[PDB]
């Protein structure tokens, strides 16, 4: 019984580590996605003007 | 870390499973009716019949 109490701090450990996974992955997807929808900005439309 | 415990103490559970039967053997070479007195029983009916 305290083998399988072991056994289930390491799955909830497991899911603990994906959702500080969850942390990390969805920070780069807000940044990816503010460096996208953003494109070209006043200072490069400056230039090509 | 977590599941080095779990292992460890796994290694515990199988020492203390060693342990007892360990203890188990040496109980039943403790019991009454044993090696000495079924000798008693084949030399003393050998000899009588």
């Amino acid at each position: 019984i305290r083998i399988q109490q072991r056994t289930v701090d390491e799955v909830d450990a497991d899911i603990a580590v994906l959702a500080e996974s969850r942390r990390s992955a969805q920070n780069r997807l807000e940044k990816y996605q503010q460096l996208y929808d953003e494109d070209i900005n006043h200072g490069e439309q400056r230039a090509m003007s | 870390k977590i599941r080095r415990e779990a292992a460890q103490m796994q290694v515990e559970y199988q020492e203390t499973q060693q342990a007892h039967t360990q203890a188990q053997l040496e109980l039943l070479q403790r019991k009454f009716t044993n090696k000495a007195l079924y000798s008693w029983m084949r030399g003393k009916l050998s000899a009588i019949y």
